[PDB]
């Protein structure tokens, strides 16, 4: 593992998907940063301490609250305005342009989205004003938007098995929903009993999709099985701050990883969670780690140190 | 992997799998057909659709190919034979979600079985009923699921007397890709086997002696890798049997007997085959499910005893 | 095997009318189905094979083992750069047989932790244990004796010894460590467990549980005669030769010099100490007699016969014969016997039960025993291959490729077509008509699984096998997509209609660039011409142009003739006259409510339109 | 074919090479009369070759004789391998009246030609006319 | 001399990715000749297969299309390569044959010609450098052409570039016998040649630096260099085990003049000694004919260990006197 220092505090990093039948491991990862003047989606790769180039840059307007990639060249990203924007990465002449945009994805005045989640052509993003849309590729006006969804502030956003969705809020629910629906209730609400924990990030298994993991204020990685009645399968004490990403490794999902404000950056290793030994990855010396991806071997985060870790090596 | 109820009023007749054993179809006495879904997020069986479909008792029934679309048939003592295919476009469980195609009323006495054939011969299907008479269907244009012609009619038994309750009747197209058309069907006692000839109509290539009662149930075996075939048959004599058929008083055909089983103590109901002829399943009286796996001498031996 | 149908409801319960039951097998191994027909029982029952694995941990196994069988090449068969091909092939063959191993450990490793049944596990080791001295006896020195190879053998020994049982288990050796009745450590216990240490190679332990009492106390102070044989001993303990059979020969050889000097000296100890130390000395230095004495089990014995006495597998007969004079074979778990068989030569007869334990095992063992050449197919003779004709490997490879079809795992189904076509046996004809009839049945969802499926098609020539996996796709968005004959006139008769009625895929027929790869078929070119002539449409001699384009389509081809004369009497030379005529020429209810559509007699109105047309071209 | 496909197929080349006059050509050139005729053929006088035009019919006569038999000597291995036995076998399974005009001595086409000495004295003798062909 | 050159890789092949059919390899392909239709009809079986499978076959075509076409290539490649290093070991072949005619008939003068072989030498440097361990087939022809050279052998000037290629072309030698490389033939010609350089070359200023370089190259290695060398004694082969032999004595002798050594030290930990004085039972049966010559190397070489004194500690823990009693030979 290794860090470069990058000059922003960045908020979110997501790893490119690699071509279909690649035999290649991850090498290009986009970045997005927040809490300065200028904001930028950025776009770097890795060379074979690293050596890291960056390929192309573009502003972006409010703090990067979420960001996914949609396909190889598509880069969705949410910000604090509360626009919701695709970005076409062109790589003939590495440059970064505006795809399409939802600049009134979230408002109440401005609102922040803060959540995406991407399933090439839809895309589902959640914000504070409660509101939930589903968007299209190329479609000016969401197919459909759930005013007023939640009361809560919604922190975070998962598909289930589209166009199912389920939802984190600011009092530890999770809410189960369907674009098709009528009505602004959820069909099915889970969450832990006493103190009311904000939930502030959520993952679904990814091969039981009825599985997922969320990340909450205390620190706390609770997995859930929306089959299984209204409360957590699995609580277990964490990190001394808030979680703010979860994500099961795409390929081997008994490995989990999890990232929180106390500055760690956590590997758990189930070789299943329903029905464990723990590693933490980064120095002692960290600030909060925002964001963190994962893909076959390779792992990246971002620090509000101005950091970028990186490894293209975790089993070996 | 719980039981469930069917919604049948009345007693269950036959349960069939479609072709990727994602769905199942039920019909029961109370005239209705049940389609159940197995639902991938909830590895739960839950209804698809239910319906009334004939005037009377539904016996048999039966799922083609799905480069047919989907479709299912159905047998019932109202003499009659009916198609089906499904609307994606209809709620489920609305009792609206499968259109009948057709309806084929040429027997003239109750039908016992129905079974499409194999797709490599497109959409056909055979019938057998009180009358004593086989029947096949040609949906001769694929695209017309209503164009059913009648391709042929055999009388398998020739004189049915007037005064008995105690009657079956079961078919079983050979599966194989790679053998000539050909069909079992049991009568009774007795179980004959049909092939095509050259002249595009049935004869009887063989039969398949040893039965001493009646036959519950017979279904051809997938002959995936084999050069021989190999069909199955649960008597009411309480035995299991299984007949090697090779091809090599007018036939091409010949029979030898594999296997014999009494296992049961008591009369076979269900013989059922392995989706690569691998695996052979056998129920009775007993209230006990045997699976049947073959020795390396090409005899079979139990290899596990459900109940 | 009686295995209850379902724990919970059972459908049946006095001999009360001994009811009709049914059974289905399913498409799908683990979901089957049994029902019965008979008043007031309408539950179904949804039953899966007895002792089917579906776990991922199994799937992993299995895929590790193909890996092993894939990289075989040709080494997975046996021919009955001359005399190396044999010491060569025996050298990659028996690596396969230690990664076989391997595999099957960590398999067993992965169901002890992610587990509800440990039985599965504990067959497994069993497995693995008598996987290990089948590589021991023949898969190391290739019929030669150990001098060939120290090494590796007696390496293979001491790990299959020492993984077969766990004792002694460290739970046993503070059992005496901890009870007494007599001075310190030296009773029958303390040495029946260093020497049992001793014979099973376990010398670091040996030397510890001596480290542990009175190695300096009792004996640096009583005797210091006994003592050096004590120390001095544990020395040579310290460096037991394990690669050159020629320090062996040397170390038995200061073995047998101290055991004569302890021998036949100073006895300044106990009565039973001073046994209790020859004894140790004589087990070391391979007294046959000591060896069986201090033998808790068979594999014991014969473990130390060939570390202590004399390393020669030409008196393994013996050496077995002895120990199970000593120890008969303990029928408590399965591996003893077969262990037992293997060791004195008869291999074979195993194939059966291990394809009772585990049919991929079983599958693969028979495969890498046909290719060390220890099985052969003996048949001589009926155009196929899942039979005796061939292999007995090559049946249990087939049958178990089979038996993955059914599995419903499509992670699997590569392994299970791979089987079948690397069979090192039968016609590519005949596994092409097994393929043929297998593929249709992969669990395809993805796009990936499909071009799999065709690619197989492809690679083995099955046009009409990827023609039906197609029609099954195939069965307005999709319509678009799959643009048979009769179908193909019905997609051109739709887009006709569309037109006549009147985007990015009209465009392309007439993200983008790569569509336009894949593109690059009547019904196709139709429609392109009808696209092209609305768009000059939309756009005097155009109108004339496409005007002419839609005559010839017409001709070419009601409804659509129809439109046509619509379109004209909308618009309302020499060339146009003739079109006008050939129409008039050519000239139901579907059109009947087409032309009531329009208006909101046709054949009337367009009479009088051909009259219009022929009085402009006479004024003109 | 036989060995790996499928019998289904086998109908049909064995339908091509029953029906194919390839069989009885090759038996034919086993005769005495053909060889006899074509080395009377090529066997001219120089004369007539020098004042000849290249357009000559003798010279494309003799550039197809030439052909001929190359393609004979090429395919004579072949023919008696995988044409006379099976052909054999078709005939006495099946009911067919044939008249043999092949010669039992002549196991191949050499022995036949091996008697003809003026052969390459002629074909020698032909390298001093200038056809690129023909030479 | 030209035709030696590594700078075109035509061992070395660019492996493309190869994401589909890299299962499929030139077993029934296969003098060097991989038929192309023994894949191609294996490839278009797995085409059929993947066909009939049904699964997205007509987006995936045109990826098996173009492998297929990668591959043919691959192959045609894979035996041009072959061709030309078949053809580039038959001219080597053919030249080092050529020199070696020229330099044995020679009855020149051979101070006229030490230009051209120096040149020689300074050509070969290279080649030897390049194809150490690389390949056992073109060191050959090179290794016995410097065998016979050696022997066969302004003053000042010319003295100083030989001696220097000589000290260079002694590493190339213990660094090849250290990894045991090549064929026992072809490692017997290094021992040849560091012999003599160990008994000529070394043997006054001068002959101490040169000796005490020398040393060193041989501790570089150290047991992993005389391991090879201890094996291939008694071995299988005739002419190896007698030179391996022989090579010993020259180590042992030009350490002691530069009391005790580290070469008679390592012998005994390798347990050299031991075997060495268990063979010298029997020595009756093996003693101009082949055995005769290498039974006189083995106990010259005992000879020279009981001449140092700390070579009869270890010469008599072997128990040599039991060891020729038996042996009956007196």
């Amino acid at each position: 593992i290794y860090a470069k220092f990058v000059s922003q505090k960045i908020s979110k990093t997501r790893w490119r998907p690699l071509p279909p039948g690649s035999l290649q491991t991850a090498e290009t990862f986009a970045t997005g940063s927040w809490d300065n003047e200028e904001n930028y989606i950025s776009l770097w790769s890795i060379g074979d301490e690293g050596d890291h180039q960056l390929l192309c840059d573009i502003r972006h307007h409010g703090d990067v609250m979420d960001l996914q990639f949609f396909d190889q060249e598509r880069i969705v990203a949410a910000s604090s305005t509360g626009c919701v924007t695709v970005f076409l990465h062109h790589p003939n002449n590495q440059t970064l342009s505006v795809n399409q945009q939802w600049t009134t994805a979230h408002y109440h005045s401005s609102a922040p989205c803060t959540g995406v989640v991407c399933n090439n052509p839809e895309i589902v993003t959640v914000g504070e004003d409660g509101r939930i849309n589903l968007f299209r590729a190329d479609h000016k006006e969401a197919v459909r938007t759930i005013d007023n969804a939640d009361s809560s502030t919604l922190h975070a956003v998962t598909f289930l098995r589209t166009p199912e969705i389920l939802t984190v809020n600011s009092i530890g629910q999770l809410k189960i929903w369907d674009f098709r629906q009528q009505g602004n209730e959820p069909s099915q609400i889970l969450s832990l009993t006493g103190d009311r924990v904000p939930l502030h990030c959520v993952d679904r298994h990814p091969n039981q999709q009825h599985v997922v993991a969320t990340g909450g204020q205390d620190g706390m990685l609770s997995i859930w099985d929306v089959r299984q009645g209204t409360m957590p399968v699995s609580l277990l004490k964490a990190h001394e701050a808030e979680m703010w990403e979860v994500h099961f490794h795409p390929s081997n999902p008994e490995h989990l990883f999890t990232c929180s404000e106390d500055g760690s950056l956590w590997h758990w290793d189930a070789s299943s969670w329903l029905s464990i030994e723990i590693t933490s990855l980064l120095p002692s010396r960290s600030l909060s780690v925002n964001t963190l991806d994962v893909l076959g071997p390779c792992l990246v985060c971002g620090t509000d140190a101005e950091a970028i870790y990186v490894t293209r090596h975790l089993f070996s | 992997m719980q039981p469930f109820d069917s919604g049948h009023d009345d007693l269950v007749h036959d349960v069939v799998y479609d072709f990727y054993g994602r769905h199942v179809a039920t019909c029961s006495s109370d005239q209705h057909i049940k389609v159940f879904k197995l639902d991938k997020d909830t590895s739960n069986w839950e209804l698809s659709d239910s319906w009334r479909a004939h005037d009377s008792s539904i016996v048999a029934i039966d799922w083609a190919s799905p480069e047919y679309g989907r479709i299912i048939a159905s047998a019932s003592y109202d003499k009659t034979v009916k198609l089906w295919e499904e609307d994606p476009d209809q709620e489920e469980c609305s009792g609206r979600r499968w259109n009948k195609l057709c309806t084929l009323n040429d027997s003239k006495g109750s039908l016992y079985s129905v079974k499409f054939a194999p797709a490599h011969l497109g959409l056909k299907l055979a019938c057998l009923g009180n009358d004593g008479i086989l029947r096949l269907y040609d949906a001769l244009e694929p695209s017309d699921l209503r164009s059913w012609t009648l391709t042929s009619e055999m009388k398998v038994l020739s004189i049915p007397p007037a005064n008995h309750l105690q009657s079956d009747f079961c078919l079983s197209w050979c599966p194989s890709r790679f053998s000539p058309e050909k069909l079992a069907v049991s009568a009774l006692e007795q179980a004959i086997i049909y092939q095509r000839g050259k002249d595009g109509k049935l004869h009887v290539a063989a039969k398949l002696p040893g039965h001493k009662s009646l036959i519950r149930s017979i279904s051809w075996a997938p002959s995936i890798g084999r050069w021989y075939q190999l069909i199955a048959t649960g008597c009411k004599d309480g035995r299991i049997r299984i007949f090697k058929i090779t091809e090599k008083l007018q036939s091409n055909l010949q029979v030898e007997l594999l296997s014999e089983h009494d296992d049961h103590n008591g009369e076979v109901w269900s013989v059922s085959w392995n989706l690569t002829g691998t695996i052979l399943s056998s129920a009775g009286d007993d209230g006990k499910v045997r699976l049947w796996k073959a020795t390396y001498s090409n005899e079979f031996k139990c290899m596990s005893v459900i109940t | 095997i009686l295995v209850p149908m379902t724990v919970n409801d059972q459908p049946i319960e006095k001999n009360g009318d001994k009811m009709p039951l049914k059974f289905k097998l399913g498409p799908l191994s683990y979901q089957n189905m049994a029902f019965i027909t008979a008043k007031d029982k309408y539950k179904l029952y949804p039953v899966r094979i007895p002792r089917l694995d579906t776990s991922k941990e199994f799937s992993a196994y299995v895929s590790g083992l193909f890996e092993i069988y894939r990289d075989l090449g040709d080494d997975r068969v046996f021919n009955v750069v001359n005399s190396n091909f044999a010491k060569e092939h025996n050298a990659t063959v028996n690596l396969a047989m230690e990664a076989i191993l391997n595999e099957l450990e960590v398999f067993i490793g992965r169901v002890k932790d992610q587990d509800g049944r440990v039985n599965r596990f504990y067959e497994l080791e069993e497995s693995l244990t008598v996987l290990n001295c089948l590589r021991t006896m023949y898969f190391i020195l290739d019929g030669q004796d150990v001098e060939e190879n120290r090494s590796e053998f007696i390496e293979s020994l001491l790990n299959w010894i020492n993984r077969s049982d766990g004792e002694p288990d460290e739970e046993y050796i503070e059992q005496v460590f901890s009870v007494a009745g007599k001075k310190v450590f030296e009773t029958q216990y303390f040495w029946k467990l260093l020497n049992q240490l001793v014979l099973r190679g376990l010398l670091s332990q040996a030397i510890g549980c001596i480290e542990r009492s009175d190695l300096l106390p009792y004996l640096s102070d009583t005797c210091a005669v006994s003592f050096d044989a004590v120390s001095d001993s544990i020395e040579l303990l310290k460096q037991y030769p394990k690669d050159s059979s020629s320090t062996f020969r040397e170390w038995k050889n200061l073995v047998l010099k101290l055991s004569q000097a302890f021998g036949s000296s100073a006895t300044d100890i106990s009565g039973e100490l001073r046994d209790y130390i020859e004894d140790f000395l004589l087990v070391i230095g391979g007294n046959q007699r000591k060896i069986l004495q201090y033998s808790r089990t068979w594999y014991e014995s014969f473990c130390g016969f060939l570390l202590y006495y004399i390393p020669s597998l030409e008196l393994s007969a013996e050496y077995l014969q002895m120990s199970l004079e000593a120890n008969v074979v303990d029928i408590t778990n399965d591996w003893e016997q077969p262990c037992v068989d293997i060791i004195s030569g008869k291999i074979h007869s195993i194939l059966p039960v291990m394809e009772s334990l585990d049919s991929c095992t079983a599958a693969f063992t028979a495969m890498i025993c046909e290719a060390k050449g220890l099985i052969e197919n003996i048949f001589e003779g009926l155009e196929d291959l899942f039979s005796y004709r061939n292999g007995m490997a090559s049946y249990m490879l087939n049958s178990f490729a089979f038996e993955l079809c059914s599995l419903g795992d499509k992670e699997l189904w590569p392994v299970a077509i791979g089987l079948i076509a690397l069979s090192a046996t039968g016609t590519r004809s005949a596994k092409k008509m097994v393929i043929a009839e297998l593929l249709p049945h992969y669990p395809f969802v993805t796009n990936d699984d499909i071009e799999w499926m065709l690619s197989i098609c492809v690679e083995w020539r099955l046009p009409e096998i990827a023609k039906e996996i197609y029609t099954t796709l195939g069965n307005i968005e999709s319509i678009a997509n799959f643009s048979l004959v009769k179908s193909y006139s019905w997609l051109l008769f739709e887009a006709s209609c569309m037109e006549g009625q009147k985007v990015l895929n009209a465009i392309v027929s007439k993200d983008d660039v790569i569509i336009p790869q894949d593109i690059l078929v009547t019904n196709s070119m139709r429609q392109t011409l009808a696209p092209y002539a609305v768009l000059s449409q939309f756009y005097d001699r155009e109108d004339w142009g496409q005007a002419l384009r839609l005559l010839l389509l017409l001709i070419e081809f009601h409804y659509l003739v129809l439109l046509v004369a619509k379109f004209l009497y909308p618009i309302f030379e020499d060339s146009v006259a003739t079109v006008i005529e050939v129409i008039e020429t050519k000239w139901s209810n579907l059109y009947e409510t087409i032309i009531e559509a329009d208006k909101s007699a046709t054949l009337l109105k367009n009479l009088r339109k051909k009259l219009n047309f022929k009085l402009c071209q006479a004024f003109m | 074919n036989i060995s790996i496909d499928d019998a289904m197929a086998a109908t049909n080349l064995a339908t091509y090479v029953r029906l194919h006059p390839f069989s009885r050509v090759m038996e034919w050139l086993f005769n005495e009369k053909v060889i006899t005729s074509l080395i009377n053929t090529i066997h001219q006088d120089p004369i007539s070759l020098g004042s000849a035009s290249p357009d000559s019919p003798l010279v494309v006569s003799i550039l197809r004789a030439i052909q001929v038999m190359i393609k004979a000597l090429e395919l004579q291995e072949t023919y008696l391998h995988l044409v006379r036995p099976e052909v054999l076998r078709y005939q006495g399974e099946a009911g067919v009246r044939r008249k043999p005009v092949a010669n039992a001595a002549y196991s191949a086409f050499e022995d036949g030609i091996l008697s003809h000495l003026s052969l390459v004295v002629d074909l020698g003798k032909y390298c001093n006319l200038g056809h690129a062909e023909l030479t | 001399f030209d035709f030696i050159n590594t700078d075109y890789k035509w061992e070395e092949i660019p492996s493309p990715h190869f994401t589909y059919l890299k299962d499929l390899d030139l077993g029934p392909c296969i003098g060097v000749h991989y038929d192309i239709r023994k894949a191609q009809e294996i490839l278009a079986l797995k085409r059929k297969e993947y066909e009939h499978s049904q699964l997205a076959t007509p987006e995936f075509l045109e990826t098996v299309e173009l492998e297929e076409k990668v591959l043919i290539e691959w192959l045609t490649v894979r035996n041009r390569a072959n061709l030309l290093l078949t053809a580039r070991l038959n001219l080597l072949q053919a030249w080092a044959n050529l020199l070696l005619v020229m330099i044995e008939s020679n009855d020149f003068k051979s101070t006229p010609k030490m230009a051209f072989l120096l040149q020689a030498l300074q050509a070969i440097l290279p080649t030897l450098e390049a194809f150490s361990s690389l390949k056992s087939d073109e060191a050959f022809e090179l290794a016995r052409v410097a065998k016979v050279l050696l022997w066969k052998l302004e003053q000042f000037t010319v003295g100083n570039l030989i001696g220097d290629k000589l000290f260079q072309l002694f590493q190339l030698c213990l660094s090849a016998i250290s990894q045991c490389s090549g064929t026992p033939e072809l490692r017997s010609l290094y021992y040849s040649i560091c012999y003599r350089y160990l008994t000529a070359v070394v043997d006054t200023r001068s002959v101490t630096n040169a000796r005490a370089r020398t040393l060193k190259a041989i501790t570089l290695y150290g047991d992993r260099l005389l391991n090879v060398i201890c094996d291939d004694a008694y071995g299988s082969d005739t002419t190896c085990q007698t030179a391996a032999m022989i090579l010993l004595n020259a180590l042992v002798h030009t350490s002691r003049a530069s009391v005790d050594c580290p070469i008679i030290d390592a012998l005994n930990r390798l347990n050299f000694i031991g075997v060495l004085v268990d063979s010298l039972k029997e020595i009756l049966n093996e003693w101009a004919s082949p055995s005769q010559q290498y039974t006189s190397a083995k106990l010259a070489l005992l000879l020279q260990l009981c001449q140092t004194r700390q070579g009869a500690k270890y010469v008599l823990q072997a128990n040599l006197f039991r060891a020729l009693e038996q042996s009956g030979v007196f």
